[PDB]
């Protein structure tokens, strides 16, 4: 889990 | 369990470095632990923590606050955005611990870099309003810690990490891009390689996210000319370059930007812009060609820019492309054409640098059109071109032709070099001849060459080139063997005791060695330095005097040209080396022409190499005989070898007449010391030549005669047993045995007259003239042709011409009149012209026949002619009769008449009123005999122009030179032509007016010195004479008056330099006007 857009 | 202020500083470490092991093994799946370890993850985001003055501590929390991140994702615990922007600030200052590789702690911040690279933790601030300050200072921290210590695992998380925000970012700042691109720039890029990978993989990785702003960055500075929007602004184009090797995509809408910025009206930003695409297209792995034509086409439209740097930049491409991009090369010979024409120097010259140098890589590179241009510059009006094109044209021969580079197909592709190069020795530039004859000895015969392989290399050459070229080289030959002599006359000079007549003799000399020089106006001047360090200087006047001499070998040249540039050790030494190049042997001497014979030996028998080196077997003997033939005038001298002759006499023994008859004429020319050094080739060589003297063929029979008189001081001896025998066999129940007896004779009636003066003045008078050429045994068959080829002549004929030419020698060689028997000779050769060739009258004489006849006598009196003694004896009627030759009815009569005027004439050794007949052939109704008359006029009118102007006339000496004292002859001539009948006729005079003109239009064509008004005062004094061939004859001189005011009626009517003053007072020919009013011109002229 990452912090992605 | 516990982290603060209280405790101490040991423990608190001690309890951090375990606290960062269950961080790290923590997963986002155990909610119960998260729970747990929330609020400590809280607080080591604490103000202690970020700013706590251990660099240790400050570490280990990092670590904590980047798994923190990890295992709470998507949905960080920090919530407050001032608090969140402390921390990732914080994080960027321990990047910092990076650079150090050689440090314990890297590992520890090689784990906090891996990890918010794998995270994306930093995409947290992408809400923060401070955002494009954390990520400028995130990019500066990791371009300036990066180094050669960092393995690609480094590289590759910092890239990870910045792709992130540029990719999923919501824009990216002009500061933010430039953080990049500065790595970029070529000073950056010099002191820092790793920065600039660093950010080559980056530009990579986000190409497609990151082209909208480095579009928008180049729009602004380009196109609107806003600079001030970066402090890259003035790198653009450096950026450019950079940018397009990275990934093409990066510049999709910047390439539109520059086929805008080619049509600019800025020369210098538009010069900018092709030197940028130049290196674009041209990059050997580029393709912009290929992806983007309208750039292509539009960039190639700027060879024909008006402004020159720009064509310069082109032309100067044009050699990269041909190199890199063959498939584009066909859009190159259009533009690669016109600039080959360029008003500017330095772009005709360039367009020859960039096809040569192509052409040397591959000359697959370089098509026909291209070669074309290069030849077509050989002709060029700047010397610095036409230096450079034949230089070019030379390399390419030495590559692609003479060691057959590119193979064999590829040397016919440019088999005409090797001519044309050698067809520039016939230019008025003494730079450019000069230039050939060091083209040839370096890259046509290469010097170094071992002495067998280099005449192999020049026999075969010599076998393949173009009529004209092999006559460059002959000229070249003897151009060189002239300038030899003519140093060492000037050495002989200095070597007299000094007095004020030699010193006058020896400025001669010089003053004729410059004009074989480049640049006379420093010849001269460095000839007069010259000639005093030889006066001085013995120890180099030994050393010319070795380089000089005949029987100087290339290895001895070699060793005095080093010797004398090292004693004068500027450009003056330049100058002389020029000379030394000149005069010193390089191909030709005595071992080469040993090795030469041999070589066309071995072509004779055998061989087996002709065939593999492209060239019949038969022509190349033909070709090496006849370059024997023409060293043996050239190098006489290096002919005098034992080995030589030895090979020599073997050729003399073939059987191959072409062959033997070339071993005869070589012995003739280099035989004069054999029976001295060599007696053992005398003594076997005299059977041979007494054997070809008496049993022919006639060619070798007279080469060998004149064998025995060069060679053996026993010649007379040698002659009488040739003679008597030959003597008895006159017998004319034979005419097929006649021929070669009658040439064999008439040979030693010319080299020796005294010798056999009583025999051959009865042999002459009994059989020649009353036995013989009184009568027809075997008459031709009747026809109605005038000429017939020399098969079908009757035998009979063919032994009267040949008796005629031996009445001819028997005359050149008395060299007197005394006895009054030129008289008689003239008289009958006369007579048969005056017969039509029958002298008999009987009619039994063929027609053909008869005009072989009329073309012997005729032939005989101007060979005669030439010769002072029997000038004299030439009556004006004998003259006048034999010059309507020029009219025979035959053809054939005519046309080789007319050869034999012109050889006498260009000669020197024919007198003017022979030059007068060529008048006569305003008659001809053959275009072909007008074109060849006009030609003879123009060579022998300009080569005593010429020879006067170089040297100094005298009296009866300059009479017969110049060429302006042919009129009074030209109008004597025409004043008793058989056509001429009435005096005051039209149509006749009409005829008169012609053949003046014909000659008159060629001697006034230069119109200097005052030619018209000479000319002009001769036509008047002949008015003021009489005859002479009549004197008393009043119809005759009235006649003669007449033809002069046609001539005058000519030169009014032509010039306008005819009425100032004569510079001299001309004197009449004595002999055909004896010593000094109105027109005679009818009115209707
Ligand atoms: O001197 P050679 O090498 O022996 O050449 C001579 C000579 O030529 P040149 O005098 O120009 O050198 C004759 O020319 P003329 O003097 O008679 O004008 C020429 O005469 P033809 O034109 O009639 O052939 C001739 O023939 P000949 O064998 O009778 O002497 C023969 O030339 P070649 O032997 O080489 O054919």
């Amino acid at each position: 889990k990452t912090y992605s857009r | 369990m516990e982290i603060s202020d209280k405790i101490s500083k040991e423990e608190m470490v001690r309890r951090l470095k375990m606290v960062v092991k269950t961080f790290m093994d923590m997963d986002q799946d155990s909610e119960e632990e998260k729970e747990l370890y929330l609020n400590l993850a809280l607080h080591l985001a604490s103000d202690f923590f970020l700013k706590h003055p251990d660099k240790d501590v400050r570490l280990l929390v990092a670590c904590c606050l980047a798994d923190i991140f990890r295992i709470y994702a998507p949905e960080a615990p920090h919530t407050s955005p001032d608090k969140l922007k402390d921390i990732f600030m914080f994080i960027t200052r321990q990047l910092k611990g990076l650079e150090d590789t050689k440090s314990p702690q890297f590992n520890r911040y090689f784990y906090l870099l891996e990890n918010i690279a794998w995270v994306k933790s930093y995409n947290i601030c992408f809400e923060l309003e401070d955002s494009n300050e954390i990520f400028t200072q995130l990019y500066r921290t990791l371009f300036s810690v990066i180094n050669n210590g960092h393995n690609q695992k480094v590289h590759m998380h910092m890239v990870d990490l910045m792709s992130s925000i540029i990719c999923e970012g919501d824009t990216v700042s002009q500061e933010l891009l430039d953080t990049v691109l500065v790595n970029l720039v070529p000073a950056h890029k010099n002191l820092n390689k790793q920065a600039y990978d660093l950010a080559k993989a980056l530009l990579k990785r986000t190409a497609q996210a990151i082209e909208p702003y480095i579009t928008n960055f180049f729009n602004q500075v380009l196109m609107l000319g806003k600079t001030s929007i970066s402090d890259l602004s003035e790198h653009v184009f450096d950026l450019i370059l950079e940018l397009y090797n990275i990934d093409s995509h990066l510049l999709l809408s910047v390439l539109p930007q520059l086929e805008f910025k080619l049509k600019s009206n800025d020369n210098e930003e538009r010069l900018q812009v092709v030197k940028l695409l130049a290196k674009m297209f041209g990059a050997k792995d580029s393709e912009l060609a290929s992806q983007n034509k309208p750039l292509w086409q539009c960039y190639l439209g700027r060879f024909n820019d008006i402004h020159v740097p720009i064509r310069l930049e082109c032309v100067k491409f044009a050699s990269h492309c041909l190199m890199n991009h063959p498939d584009l090369a066909k859009d190159l010979t259009e533009y690669l054409k016109v600039r080959s024409h360029d008003p500017e120097e330095a772009i005709r010259h360039d367009v020859i640098v960039s096809i040569v140098t192509a052409a040397k890589k591959d000359i697959l590179l370089v098509n026909d059109h291209l070669l074309n241009f290069v030849r077509e510059r050989t002709l060029d009006k700047r010397w610095r071109v036409r230096k450079e094109a034949m230089m070019g044209l030379a390399q390419i021969y030495k590559k692609y032709a003479l060691q057959s580079a590119a193979g064999k197909d590829a040397a016919k592709q440019i088999a005409w070099i090797k001519d044309k190069l050698l067809h520039i020795y016939y230019q008025n530039s003494i730079d450019d001849r000069l230039l050939v004859e060091r083209i040839f000895a370096q890259y046509m015969v290469p010097h170094n060459l071992e002495t067998t392989e280099r005449m192999k290399c020049l026999y075969y050459l010599y076998a393949t080139l173009d009529l004209n070229a092999v006559k460059a080289l002959n000229e070249m030959w003897k151009c060189q063997n002239l300038l030899r002599h003519q140093v060492k006359d000037l050495l002989d000079l200095i070597k007299q005791p000094k007095t004020d007549a030699s010193v006058k003799a020896i400025f001669s000399k010089v003053m004729v060695i410059t004009r074989n020089l480049p640049d006379p106006g420093k010849a001269q001047d460095f000839m007069k330095k010259f000639t005093q360090v030889l006066e001085d200087d013995e120890k180099i006047r030994k050393q010319l005097e070795v380089l000089v001499s005949p029987t100087c070998s290339c290895k001895q040249a070699e060793g005095c040209v080093r010797e004398i540039t090292k004693k004068l050790g500027n450009p003056f030494l330049e100058m002389i080396k020029f000379l030394l190049e000149r005069i010193a042997p390089v191909h030709i001497d005595t071992e080469s022409i040993s090795a030469l014979i041999k070589q066309v030996n071995k072509s004779i028998d055998g061989t087996a190499d002709d065939e593999d080196e492209g060239v019949p077997t038969d022509q190349a003997i033909r070709a090496g005989l006849e370059l024997l033939k023409v060293l043996s005038f050239t190098h006489p001298i290096s002919f005098h070898s034992a080995e030589t002759f030895e090979s020599l006499l073997a050729c003399l023994k073939m059987d191959d007449e072409k062959v033997a008859e070339a071993a005869l004429q070589i012995f003739k020319n280099t035989g004069s010391k054999i029976e001295e050094d060599f007696p053992h080739i005398r003594s076997a060589l005299l059977p041979v030549l007494h054997h070809k003297s008496k049993k022919g063929p006639p060619r070798q029979a007279k080469y060998a005669i004149h064998c025995i008189h060069a060679i053996f001081s026993s010649k007379e001896t040698q002659f009488a047993q040739i003679f008597e025998p030959l003597h008895k066999s006159l017998d004319p129940s034979n005419l097929e045995h006649l021929i070669t007896p009658l040439v064999t004779i008439g040979h030693i009636a010319l080299l020796a007259p005294d010798q056999f003066a009583a025999p051959l003045k009865s042999l002459v008078a009994t059989f020649i003239v009353k036995d013989l050429l009184m009568n027809d045994r075997l008459p031709g068959k009747k026809t109605t042709k005038l000429w017939v080829p020399d098969e079908e002549v009757s035998p009979e004929t063919m032994v009267k011409i040949q008796a005629i030419k031996m009445m001819v020698r028997w005359l050149l060689g008395m060299k007197n009149n005394h006895s009054k028997s030129g008289t008689s000779t003239l008289r009958l050769l006369t007579t048969i012209l005056h017969s039509d060739g029958d002298l008999t009258e009987q009619g039994k004489i063929s027609k053909p026949d008869m005009s072989r006849l009329r073309l012997a006598a005729g032939s005989a009196i101007v060979k005669l002619a030439q010769e002072p003694c029997y000038h004299e004896i030439i009556t004006l009627e004998q003259y006048q009769l034999c010059a309507l030759a020029i009219n025979d009815e035959c053809y054939q009569v005519r046309q080789v008449f007319a050869q034999k005027l012109h050889k006498g004439l260009s000669r020197l050794r024919l007198p003017l009123e022979y030059m007068a007949i060529c008048a006569l052939c305003a008659k001809d109704p053959v275009k072909e005999r007008r074109a060849h008359a006009r030609q003879c006029l123009v060579k022998n009118i300009n080569v005593r122009r010429e020879y006067l102007k170089q040297h100094a006339a005298v009296s009866e000496k300059l009479l017969s030179l110049l060429p302006e004292y042919v009129v009074p002859y030209t109008i004597h001539l025409l004043a008793h032509d058989p056509d001429y009948v009435k005096v005051q006729d039209i149509e006749q005079l009409k005829d008169v007016k012609e053949c003046l003109w014909f000659v008159l239009e060629i001697l006034m064509a230069k119109n200097e010195n005052n030619s018209h008004a000479f000319i002009r005062k001769m036509v008047e004094n002949i008015k003021q004479t009489k005859d002479a061939q009549g004197p008393d004859d009043a119809k005759m001189n009235e006649k003669l008056y007449t033809v002069c005011d046609v001539a005058m009626n000519i030169i009014m009517s032509k010039s306008t330099t005819y009425s100032l003053e004569s510079p001299k007072d001309p004197v009449l020919p004595a002999r055909f006007f004896t010593q000094p009013t109105k027109n005679y011109l009818p009115p209707e002229m």
